[PDB]
This record gives structure tokens, C-alpha cells and sequence, in this order.
């Protein structure tokens, strides 16, 4: 085929080690080469390639491009790519085999951009002005169908299914009596279900815009990662609430009941595949104030000690068992996000933004593919909801937990540890006795549902 | 069985602490990294002629999970307390990181090393003397490292392995 010069159309420049390099493997389901690195022009040529469509590359590119190219600069390149100059029998082939496919591909990119990364347009209303402009100028019977589609999505974006779930379980607290709700008064099955529902919505609300570019670690983390941060803060508040429940229960018999109830909640989190909930309990148990309460743990049934020991092993050997158990299960589940955060950060920190070949800078795409592989792994567990009925009063109770109160982390942390030393002094100080504080019975109703 | 040392990197976030362990684990002319694979946190090394395995835990990115520190921290034999020489807050945070490590290990003598990392050509706001003074007050070594050039990294880790051995 014969194409115009680089002085009129930049995308016509042929492939070379100076502008594009590949990985030695091919896309498994597509047979398409895997780009390792390339220039922004060559990466945009492959994004809108004439010979074949490359969906994975479109999804990877649109998710991770903002590090190497600005949204307003990308629109201009995909507009420039569409505006093809001509270089009979030769012309009829070029129009059909290179102009029509390349144009169709930029329109597909535009549709993907608008459908899945609309945030770009919500943050730059001129970007949306130019998109609607460009789209308006596009003419052809072939185009009309995709131009109609893009417009229908923009307008939608501007506007902004199961069997019966189980019966909500109750223990001492009766429905409507929020005033009496606490760890031991609510049913442990319902505590775990209601926390799982909360934690599942928190997990499903996290977007790749909050992760790509390691933006949750930067100075504007509160602006760019609000949902991730609410999610981590909920987790932290639950661990702190479990530690507080334990160490503020000074009577050893009552405290043993508290820890046993928390292990019962952990068991139900295991049953529900709530790995975030599982580690909230493990973290609370392995905290400095709790880990040292030997008199409390001596009185805990071996079955519960073993349940806790198995949950802890998930974390061991750099989350080896956790990672296997997650691979072995299917949705719904609430994964532990921390691993994904460390893997995105280390991928971004441990790889160069650019590779140099014959003294020319190539953008390192592989680094972006690896980040995009993790964001996809996050998204694969965000689609499936749980078949559990919400209980609005138990939900609000957990949404409003504030164990720290008005204290700072250190001030609270020290208080928790001092309480731990108070209730179980350091050896050889003998064990003091403390008065009971619960006027209701401590026997658990169990983790097996009372109703079929 | 060769000796396996469980090392824990601790420090403020948002200041390139991850570079330290990455540069250790990856080869001196290999700038590629996949945090997914096992080889990415275990390294065989020869220190003072005696071969050993270094198992490094760096939870870079999980700073907001503050209630998980105690757990992550209790797994370590020795600790690298990292700060950035262009960030005073990260230096001011070392006092509490160290107080936490001591509380978790239930010991005043924990193999520990203070690391001052230079992550960019930004202005140094922490003078080596401030840091050397602080390390002396705590009674631990001080190592400065460069993320750009790999200068100091090996000394930072080997000094900790020496601190564990001499404990
Ligand atoms: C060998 O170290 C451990 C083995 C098991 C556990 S654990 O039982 O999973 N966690 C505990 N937290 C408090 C008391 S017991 C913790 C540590």
C-alpha cells in the first residue's frame, strides 16, 4: 500500500526500533502483537490501527494514558489521526482499507472514552466542547451510526435481580431499638452481614481514576481518591472499635465473651468471602493492646483459636494463602485492597516512564499494562452484589461508629494500650479483678441461622 | 538451611520509600520490576562472607491502614526506618514509628537502622547532622541512600543484617 509523507500525515511514518518496540509474546485471545514501548504517535496509530481492532489496548490506553499525554493533547491526536489526506484503483483501495477503518477506530476510541472515562470531560468542560464539535463535523453513512451512539452516551452521562435473601437475625436488641445496639446485643450473623454489605458498597465505589498514577499517596489524595480513602477509613474504624470493645471490657469473663463474639463475626465473614472483614478482625487481634491479653486467650475455645489461626495464615508469606483463596473463590466477595495498592505503587515506582532506543524516547507501555492488569483484577470483583437484605438501623450504627471520638491517633492508641496494661498487667504483677459492666446475658446465639 | 532474615521497612508515605527495596532486589542494570512475583521480595546475599536470605516486607501504599501496623511490624527481626531528606514531616514521624516498633516487640533493643532517602533533585530540608544526631540519641546507625543512583542501598540493608547478628 501507498500512504502520504510524514510531513503531511505523521502516522504514515514506518515502524522502527526508534519509534516502536514489541514484547516477544502475542495477545492470547487475539494474535495481535503486545507493544512494550513506543512514541505517542505510534501508540495512537496502534490505538486506531487499520489492519485490526485492539480492544485490550484501547482499555489499557484510556485507563493509563494521563501519565504520558494530557486529555486535551489526546483529543487533538485522535482528531489529527481522523483527518487523513489523500496520497483510480489505488484511491478506491486506500479509502476502503485505510481511511474508513482508521476513522471507525477513532470513533470507537471516542465511544470508549466517553462511556468509561467520562471523568475527563466532567473535569474539563472545554474537552467536552471540542468532542461534541469534532463529532458534529464527522460525515458519512458509515459514521452516522457511531456518531449517534456517542451523542446518546454524552447526554446520558450529562444527566448523571435474584431469589429471596435470608431473614434478618436479631438477638438481645429488638428491631427499632438503636439505643441498645452494641457488639454483644446485635446478632453476630447480622453484624457480619451488615458490615459485609457496607464494605461491599465501599469496595464497588472505588474507581481506577483514584488508583492510576499512585494518586492516593500524593498531596491531593482527598481530592483524587475519596472513595478509596472512605473505604480504608471504615476498615480502620472497625479494627479500632474491636480493640476498644475488648480492652474497655475489664472483667475477664465478659472480655472472653467479647473476643469470642468477634471470632464468631470473623467466621461469618469467612462464610461470606469478606476478606476485608476477616483482616479487620485479624488486625484487631494482632494489635499491641490485644495480642498481649494471655489470660483472655487462655479462656477461648480451641475451635475459635483455630478459626483465628487459620485467618491469620492468610496474611503470612506475603499474602500467599490469601491470594490462593481469592483465586479459588467466585463472586460475591469483598477483597482486601491493600495488596493492589502496594502492587500499583511498586509497579509505577520500580519501572521507568520511558525507554531509550538509538537515543530516542519511547513511552514505556508495559509499565501501564501491568497497572491496568491490577485495575482490571479490582473490577472483576466489583460487579456481583450479595443476596442479603439491608437493615437500615444496623447499617447507620456501623456507618456512624467513631471509636476514636475527638482524639488523635496517638492519644487513642496510647489509651488503648494503657487500658490493656490496666486489665492485664505486665508480669510478675498478679491479675486484678474488675466488676462486670453488662446487665444482659453474654451467651452467644451462635453463627448458625435460627430461621430456614 | 541458610539463615533467613525477616526485615520490615517502615516510614511515611508519599516520599518514595518503595525505591529503597526495589533497588536492592532488582539487579544494578535491570530497571524492570513486577511486585507480583515471589523473587520480588526475597534475595540471596553474602554479608561479611556469610551467605543468607533477606525476606523484605515493604507495605508502601497501605499507610492509611494504620491499625495494621502492629501486625505487619511484629513479623520483623529488624527494621529500616526510612524518611526523605526533602520532607521534614517524614523525619519528624520517625520518633513514633520507633516507639511503635518497641511497643510491638516489647523491647528497648530492637535491630533497627535509620535511612535518609534522596528521592528527587528537590531541596534537602533535613541535614545529615540532624539525622546523625537523632540516630545517636536512639543508639542506631544512620545511612543515606539515593533513589536515582543506588548509592547507599546495600549499606542500609547490610548494616541492619549486621545489627541483627550483633543483637
Ligand atoms: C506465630 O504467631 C502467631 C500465630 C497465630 C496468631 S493468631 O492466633 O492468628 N492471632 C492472635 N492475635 C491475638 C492472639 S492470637 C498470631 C501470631
Amino acid at each position: 500500500m501507498r500512504l502520504p509523507s510524514a510531513d503531511v500525515y505523521r502516522f504514515a511514518e514506518p515502524d522502527s526500533e526508534e519509534n516502536i518496540i514489541f514484547e516477544e509474546n502475542m495477545q492470547p485471545k487475539a494474535g495481535i502483537p503486545i507493544i512494550k514501548a513506543g512514541t505517542v504517535i505510534k501508540l495512537i496509530e496502534r490505538l486506531t490501527y487499520h489492519m485490526y481492532a485492539d480492544p485490550n489496548f484501547v482499555r489499557t490506553f484510556l485507563t493509563t494514558y494521563r501519565s504520558f499525554c494530557k486529555p486535551q493533547e489526546l483529543l487533538s491526536l485522535i482528531i489529527e489521526r481522523f483527518e487523513i489526506p489523500e496520497p483510480s484503483a489505488e484511491l478506491k483501495r486506500f479509502r476502503k482499507e485505510y481511511i474508513q477503518p482508521v476513522q471507525l477506530r477513532v470513533l470507537n476510541v471516542c465511544r470508549h472514552w466517553v462511556e468509561h472515562h467520562f471523568y475527563d470531560f466532567e473535569r474539563d468542560a472545554y474537552l467536552l466542547q471540542r468532542m461534541e464539535e469534532f463529532i458534529g463535523t464527522v460525515r458519512g453513512k458509515a459514521m452516522k451510526k457511531w456518531v449517534e451512539s456517542i451523542t446518546k452516551i454524552i447526554q446520558r452521562k450529562k444527566i448523571a435481580f435474584q431469589s429471596s435473601p435470608p431473614t434478618v437475625e436479631w438477638h438481645i436488641s429488638r428491631p427499632g431499638h438503636i439505643e441498645t445496639f452494641d457488639l454483644l446485643t446485635l446478632h453476630p450473623i447480622e453484624i457480619a452481614r451488615q458490615l459485609t454489605l457496607l464494605e461491599s458498597d465501599l469496595y464497588r465505589a472505588v474507581q481506577p481514576s483514584e488508583l492510576v498514577g499512585s494518586v492516593w499517596t500524593k498531596e491531593d489524595k482527598e481530592i483524587n481518591s475519596p472513595n478509596l480513602l472512605k473505604m480504608i477509613r471504615h476498615t480502620t474504624n472497625l479494627t479500632l472499635w474491636f480493640e476498644k470493645c475488648i480492652v474497655e471490657t475489664e472483667n475477664l469473663e465478659e472480655r472472653v465473651a467479647v473476643v469470642s463474639r468477634i471470632i464468631e463475626i470473623l467466621q461469618v465473614f469467612q462464610e461470606l468471602n469478606n476478606f476485608n472483614g476477616v483482616l479487620e478482625v485479624v488486625s484487631a487481634m494482632n494489635s499491641s493492646p490485644v495480642y498481649r491479653l494471655d489470660h483472655t486467650f487462655e479462656q477461648i475455645p480451641s475451635r475459635q483459636k483455630k478459626i483465628l489461626e487459620e485467618a491469620h495464615e492468610l496474611s503470612e508469606d506475603h499474602y500467599k494463602k490469601y491470594l490462593a483463596k481469592l483465586r479459588s473463590i467466585n463472586p460475591p466477595c469483598v477483597p482486601f485492597f491493600g495488596i493492589y495498592l502496594t502492587n500499583i505503587l511498586k509497579t509505577e515506582e520500580g519501572n521507568p516512564e520511558v525507554l531509550k532506543r538509538h537515543g530516542k524516547e519511547l513511552i514505556n507501555f508495559s509499565k501501564r499494562r501491568k497497572v491496568a492488569e491490577i485495575t482490571g483484577e479490582i473490577q472483576q470483583y466489583q460487579n456481583q452484589p450479595y443476596c442479603l437484605r439491608v437493615e437500615s438501623d444496623i447499617k447507620r450504627f456501623f456507618e456512624n461508629l467513631n471509636p476514636m471520638g475527638n482524639s488523635m491517633e496517638k492519644e487513642f492508641t496510647d489509651y488503648l494500650f494503657n487500658k490493656s496494661l490496666e486489665i492485664e498487667p505486665r508480669n510478675p504483677k498478679p491479675l486484678p479483678r474488675f466488676p462486670k459492666k453488662y446487665s444482659y446475658p453474654l451467651k452467644s446465639p451462635g453463627v448458625r441461622p435460627s430461621n430456614p | 538451611h541458610m539463615t533467613e532474615y525477616k526485615l520490615v521497612v517502615v516510614g511515611a508515605g508519599g516520599v518514595g520509600k518503595s525505591a529503597l527495596t526495589i533497588q536492592l532486589i532488582q539487579n544494578h542494570f535491570v530497571d524492570e520490576y513486577d511486585p507480583t512475583i515471589e523473587d520480588s521480595y526475597r534475595k540471596q546475599v553474602v554479608i561479611d562472607g556469610e551467605t543468607c536470605l533477606l525476606d523484605i516486607l515493604d507495605t508502601a501504599g497501605q499507610e492509611e491502614y494504620s491499625a495494621m501496623r502492629d501486625q505487619y511490624m511484629r513479623t520483623g527481626e529488624g527494621f529500616l526506618c526510612v524518611f526523605a531528606i526533602n520532607n521534614t514531616k517524614s523525619f519528624e514521624d520517625i520518633h513514633q514509628y520507633r516507639e511503635q516498633i518497641k511497643r510491638v516487640k516489647d523491647s528497648d533493643d530492637v535491630p533497627m537502622v535509620l535511612v535518609g532517602n534522596k528521592c528527587d533533585l528537590a531541596a534537602r530540608t533535613v541535614e545529615s547532622r540532624q539525622a546523625q544526631d537523632l540516630a545517636r540519641s536512639y543508639g542506631i546507625p544512620y545511612i543515606e541512600t539515593s533513589a536515582k543512583t543506588r548509592q547507599g542501598v546495600e549499606d542500609a540493608f547490610y548494616t541492619l543484617v549486621r545489627e541483627i547478628r550483633q543483637h
